[PDB]
């Protein structure tokens, strides 16, 4: 989970 | 050391 | 001399002192290559004992021709236009030049009619023209759309030949003009010059359809016709080939004269004997080498 | 670089495949059956020919065949001929090499494009592909330039840069956008223009196709490129697809290795692509930090951006400088609330301000996640002491003892407001004072129309049994979008600035003028906050905040694709909605076609107050 | 061995595990919460307790948090307490704990099944399950012997489902919480083991962790910690799971170190077909068809990668062919042989060299309808069989032979005998064979019997595919090398087969006497085949063909599970049922609870002729 | 695959 995402 |  | 030919023999050709050259490739098995035969006794073949000469090439042999009496001017599956050539003896079959210039594999050959410049239509879509004597290519065209079926060398003029492609085009080159092609207005996937009239030529396309056109129809066969070779009689008869596995020789008005299904496989090259102006000699990838006698 | 040799002459195949390895080629492209033994299928004699059909499987071994070999389907196999023998001998011969290649398990099998009216090689493929159980890709070998435009004019008696891109889409539609069916592009001496590159970079491109007659001889005698050559070269090897090599060897005084070892050295000539390595369109879903308690990596995942908590550190120095004057400095104490104060990374960079500004502020760590308050505590108790109070509530619900000169927040998410910060800085402004300054001070959501095939097969992937079967199309993907095409420059959406004076439901048209042909696929959304007065944020693709990985971009997909053509303009809608319980997005492209509204109801995606 | 220790007191957690990984011990299950700091969630004044709840998520990295840490519920935490105020302050308490370890992102966490009644427990554990996203494993901590049986007998007037109470408990739990693939077992070993079937019932459970205290641990000449014969038999029976151990209490030899403890198991471990197996356990697979499905060749070279079948179908012809020519008619009988289905060619090679240790003449038929596997006969026959084996591309039934055989050999036997169609296949190929010719095999026949795994149930469950019907995973067999499984009975014969037969439909009705108490989750099938006379091959648990590894046994699941009882015999009922097109088969249990008719039509699996 | 499984 990377960039404000899951 | 490992005998019953 | 290899111990054993390949299944697929791909091309026979008549030199004027009647012996017969044998071109033969693996299509299968573990082996794609290649192998060259020369019979000077032609009822002998393809009986690998009773040759005059054989020799292994390193990859398939599509086409071949005679450079005169003593060459064999080979279209290989690596892009390679080769020159073996026969010794004094006619006993060892030797390379000369093997110059991979194309970048696909060569389709065709035919040697212009001065006997020094030949030309290799190929899978790569180009055309080359190369000079025999010095083992270059002359001039290359890129004026197909679709890989080259054939090339077909005029008898009359050197520069002059044709070609035929998958993109439905059947050119006419002169090499000499400035813009040397002019489009001679189903995919055409043979050719033929006509031995006298030096404008007229047959073609035949991909679906059995002979045709004669100046610079005539006739559907001889069921599927494409392969090859189209003309006889060496002052009016001479066409031999048809397809595969179909059949043959046909036609007279002069494409009408129908002989009919082989000798063959079990796809029929290859037919070649008339010079010696017997009636013998036809048909090979095939069935390993079978017809003689057949024309009426 | 990882690259193969194209051959279609094989005459032994150990020793090819030894000498390819030689040369240093990682795989080798190969006809399967020999590409001259036409086969019969129908008419006998023919249809009998005795014997073995190919080579043996026996002469390499099973990883030899599933690592190394790339098939190639013969030249004279026409399933779209116009001669009806012809094109059913080449449908069952084109079953009977696919099917000796999912025997023999190679990882790729070539197949030509090479004429416009491909349907039935496309109908024997997709048969072929729905046939058993298979693993192999397939590359479809089409070029840049059609052919019949590559010809010399040499020919005495005898749409254009978009031709074989209209055949590849053509091909892929018929075939349903499989995953299994990517490109192989061929690129020739005469190069298209910049924006047909483009949408072929959009593209599956999994191979390209460089043949030997593309390179040109420099003073030393060794294969170069030409300058335009170079750059689609740079611009492929960003894409990490392998380089085919095809054709002879046109510089005989050297070796074959030579058209390689260029390769290589242009490979070796070409922070955020570090941090995005791996993740390149990778949909993710996006963060809900206000309905889910997020974990100690996620965090950990946002603490590793220095600039952006330098900026919002550099925000407050500005700020606090701005609120007390220098003669004001010591008797004047700022309350400043952080709100969402995480496991504490905006509470160290707002005492670090205050420390650089050299002004006393006595500050609120505010934060509903019971887990981090754990973190914010022992931080208390250590580290901060009595300066920072912390708080173990919603910002929304807690009643303040005091009122706040500034508010800092860090709840934007990738598309500004999908994150609630409208919502939650709405229900933390009674607790300002009524000259009290908002960190983020204002920020916009941008978008920009985009293509993406492999993008639009991974939203289609994302199908999720027990539910809507095609509500993943209405889901924003937070995704490091990388093989994609912009039709358009992005242009703002929503706008929220805070503090809210005077409804946080929106409605906005954007209007995207296309130069170009294309096929939008999505809307990749963006954004940019300002802070304090001059110091922003932004993760727009121009005024990007350099090395700042802390949001990828959004992407917003749309069911079906929307084939665009040069001149007209994409028309779309984007509203904002909201309940007491729930805010979501809804979209819909109303030209040049309309397609249906995205997301009503927030029936596939909400996110929850 | 991988282990763990079991510290009910960390006074700081960097030094502790320090001190653990020291002594070699690869993971610490340790309190998250400190397990005497109870907290009140209700009630004022306490509720609103100040400081921070626990120790920092900061003091370890994250890998640090995620590889090396199982973390464990506070000991007052009772959410099945009978004190309704105790009650809500447990459930509340599990929820921060949990939430807490879900935060930190512990890979396991421990919660204790030491009572009867566990059932908000399992509630609240369900609810954690399903709230959020966290992929935590969930470690019940059961005893093999209750607590109350390991009681010493000192109460004057109290003196002291008996072996299997605490398996109840166990069964009840992942019962409720609904056979979760994130609840496993963590099973303490006391001093006192029960019998052999209750060990054998736990063994067939989800076991990812032993408990071992240290004082069942006995003592030897020199002093070291040691283990009983039943103690020692238990570890390698859960060695053989690769279940991890956890050293928990003191050190109660005091004069040695927990490397000692840690270093008897690690010595008994290395004193403990197999090899073929590994990483294939649990795992479940389509059983093949090759007979519809065209086999790769990678399939054809896990087929022959197994000499004893080949070398068992060798034997079988050398005998057949001495007991068919006479040595006097040894040089002038040729024996017709066909090799049906012949595959890459492993029978056709062992028919040859059969018939050249025999000192027999043989023509040979290799008879084949996979094409590609054709390629391969056929390049076998140009460069080694040659005139002596006749490649035929068809397939056995439609095929007209050119004359009679004296043998015909094939193996179509899958992993159930009968699964891919040999009956059927040597149906057809039976009006070639001479009316005194002989088939090679002869006979096969199925044995089935009823096992438990909640393993495997939970794999068949994981099974489950949209665009398909909810439960059609259950109504399918799977080839699956049978691991963390209990068998309750003793194979039986389920059909048998005999070629040539001069009706393949066939109903079988099944009683196995289940002398234990267990639940049934499955069937397992296996196979013996006679080839000749002496000459078998199984894969039957009890006569297995020593090293031959080619089939592994079938399992036929159950949609629900069916709980059995001492002395409660099992009746299951198979069908082979058949039409033109297709070949299946249904089961039903009908003894001690019926079940629905499990794939009735074929509707979810069928052998396609 | 192996077992006579896929
Ligand atoms: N209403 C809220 N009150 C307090 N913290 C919040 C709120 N909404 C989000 N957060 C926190 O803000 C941070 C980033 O969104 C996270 O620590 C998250 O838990
Ligand atoms: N009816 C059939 N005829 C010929 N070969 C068969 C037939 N059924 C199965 N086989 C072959 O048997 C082998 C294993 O069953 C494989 O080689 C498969 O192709």
């Amino acid at each position: 989970g990377r960039g404000r995402g899951r | 050391q490992f005998e019953d | 001399a290899p111990a054993c030919m390949e299944r697929q023999l791909e091309a026979a050709r008549y030199r004027s002192d009647g012996a017969l050259l044998l071109g033969a490739s693996s299509l299968s098995g573990r082996c794609w290559a290649g192998s060259l035969w020369l019979f000077k006794d032609p009822c002998a073949a393809p009986n690998e004992g009773f040759c005059s000469a054989g020799v292994q090439t390193e990859a398939g042999v599509a086409d071949l021709t005679w450079v005169g009496e003593r060459g064999i001017l080979v279209a290989s599956d690596s892009g390679a236009v080769e020159l073996w050539e026969l010794d004094e003896n006619e006993t060892l079959i030797v390379s000369k030049f093997c110059k991979y210039e194309h970048d696909d594999i060569v389709s065709t050959v035919s040697v212009l009619s001065s006997g020094t410049q030949a030309v290799s239509g190929s899978k790569d879509i180009c055309i080359k023209v190369w000079d025999l004597a010095q083992q270059v290519v002359l001039s290359s065209y890129r004026a197909h759309a679709a890989q080259v079926t054939c090339v077909a060398a005029s008898p009359h003029k050197d520069s002059v030949f044709l070609s035929c492609s998958e993109d439905n085009r059947i050119l006419l080159w002169d090499t000499r003009c400035p813009k040397p092609a002019s489009q001679i207005g189903y995919l055409p996937t043979s050719l033929a010059w006509h031995p006298q009239q030096s404008e007229v030529f047959v073609f035949g396309d991909e679906n059995g359809t002979v045709s004669l056109v100046d610079t005539l129809s006739s559907a001889v066969h069921s599927q494409c016709v392969t090859g189209l070779v003309f006889s060496p009689h002052s009016v001479p008869f066409l031999a048809s080939l397809s595969e179909d596995c059949s043959l046909a020789v036609l007279d002069s008005s494409l009408s129908e004269l002989f009919r082989s299904q000798a063959h079990r496989d796809f029929v290859r090259d037919a070649t008339w004997s010079p010696l017997n102006h009636s013998l036809l000699t048909t090979v095939g990838w069935d390993h079978q080498v017809v003689h057949h006698v024309v009426p | 670089v990882s690259s193969g040799r194209d051959l279609n002459c094989v005459p032994e195949i150990a020793d090819t495949l030894g000498a390819v390895a030689k040369q240093g080629f990682d795989f080798l492209c190969m006809p399967v059956f020999h590409p001259r033994f036409k086969r019969e299928f129908i008419q006998e004699p023919a249809k009998n020919r005795p014997g073995p059909q190919t080579r043996s499987d026996l002469l390499l071994s099973g990883r030899d065949w599933n690592t190394l070999i790339v098939g190639k389907l013969s030249p004279w196999i026409r399933p779209d001929s116009k001669v009806e023998k012809i094109r059913r001998n080449s449908e069952a011969a084109m079953l009977q090499e696919l099917n000796f290649g999912a025997y023999l398990g190679l990882p790729a099998f070539l197949l030509p494009l090479n004429q416009e009216d491909n349907t039935n090689l496309a109908r024997v493929l997709t048969n072929h592909i729905h046939t058993g159980h298979h693993s192999s890709m397939f590359w479809m070998r089409v070029p840049l330039v059609a052919p019949e435009d590559l010809r010399d004019d040499i020919i005495e008696n005898a749409s254009g840069e978009e031709k074989t891109w209209m055949w590849w889409h053509n091909f892929r539609t018929l075939c349903d956008y499989s995953k299994r069916i990517a490109v192989a592009l061929e690129i020739g001496a005469d190069l298209p223009s910049n924006h047909v590159i483009d949408r072929w970079l959009g593209e599956p491109i999994k191979a390209a196709i460089l043949p030997t007659s593309i390179f040109l001889t420099n003073k030393k005698g060794f294969p170069v490129l030409s300058k335009m050559h170079q750059r689609l070269i740079f611009r492929l090897l960003k894409l990490e697809v392998q380089f085919i090599i095809t054709g002879t060897n046109h510089h005989s005084e050297k070796e074959f290795c030579s058209y390689l070892q260029y390769l290589e050295y242009l490979s070796q000539n070409r922070a955020y692509e570090l941090f995005a390595k791996g993740y390149e369109d990778y949909l993710q879903s996006p963060l809900q930090p206000l309905m889910d308690n997020l974990e100690s990596q996620t965090y950990e995942v946002f603490e590793k951006d220095p600039i952006k908590y330098s900026q919002y550190q550099q925000a407050i120095y500005k700020c606090l400088l701005d609120r007390v004057p220098e003669e004001e400095k010591d008797t004047n104490v700022q309350v400043l609330m952080v709100l969402g104060a995480g496991r504490g990374p905006l509470v160290n960079a707002s005492l670090r301000a205050a420390k650089q500004a050299d002004r006393r502020i006595k500050l609120y760590a505010v934060e509903k996640n019971p887990n981090a308050v754990v973190t914010l505590e022992n931080w208390q108790f250590e580290e901060w002491g009595s300066q920072v109070t912390v708080v173990s509530s919603d910002m929304r619900e807690w009643v303040a003892p005091e009122k706040a000169d500034i508010i800092v927040s860090e709840l934007l998410g990738s598309f500004a407001d999908n994150e609630l910060s409208p919502e939650c800085l709405d229900g933390a402004q009674h607790f300002l004072k009524d000259d009290g300054v908002s960190i983020p001070g204002e920020y916009t959501s941008f978008l920009a129309p985009i293509s993406s095939s492999k993008l639009y097969n991974e939203v289609r992937a994302c199908r999720e049994k027990d539910r809507d079967p095609e509500a993943q199309f209405e889901m924003p993907y937070v995704v490091r979008l990388h093989n994609f095409h912009q039709l358009s420059a992005p242009q703002p959406c929503f706008t929220f600035s805070h503090p809210n004076r005077d409804d946080n439901n929106r409605y906005c048209t954007l209007e995207f003028p296309v130069e170009v042909n294309t096929v939008l696929h999505g809307f990749a959304g963006y954004f940019e906050t300002v802070l304090y007065q001059d110091i922003t944020l932004s993760i727009r693709p121009e005024t990007h905040s350099p090395g700042m990985f802390s949001w990828f971009p959004i992407l917003f997909p749309i069911k079906q694709p929307i084939t665009v053509r040069e001149g007209q303009t994409i028309c779309v809608r984007f509203w904002r909605c909201s309940n007491s319980k729930k805010v979501w997005y809804e979209w819909a492209v109303t030209a040049p076609v309309c397609s249906a509204i995205h997301n009503p109801t927030g029936r596939s995606y909400t996110i929850g107050l």
